[PDB]
């Protein structure tokens, strides 16, 4: 149990750090994905000038 | 795996518990006989005394 939870205590860590990666890749594409909705709308402003 | 050695030192506990008890139980029977005998040396050194 005690070299049992070693393993466990280890694996909740990497978990756990992976969980924050996986966190901040989440964030990227948010913020990425909004940045694809900023810039969508210059392709309509681009035209927008013709009717 | 944790679980399974749970069961194991749960069971060696209880089983351990009932060999302890159990040797606890032939123990105080043991030291009443002892009381028995230290009993019986009086009346011997007694009983030799007299004798004497």
């Amino acid at each position: 149990q005690s070299r049992g939870i070693d393993q466990v205590g280890l694996a909740v860590a990497e978990m756990d750090r992976v969980t924050q990666q996986n966190a901040a890749l989440v964030e990227e594409s948010a913020a990425a994905a909004a940045a694809l909705e900023e810039q969508a709308s210059r392709l309509t402003e681009a035209v927008a000038v013709f009717r | 795996q944790l679980t399974a050695t749970v069961k194991q030192n749960a069971e060696n506990a209880r089983q351990a518990s009932h060999l302890a008890l159990s040797a606890s139980e032939t123990a105080q029977r043991g030291g009443k006989v002892v009381d028995n005998v230290v009993q019986t040396m009086r009346d011997i050194s007694t009983s030799s005394q007299k004798i004497a």
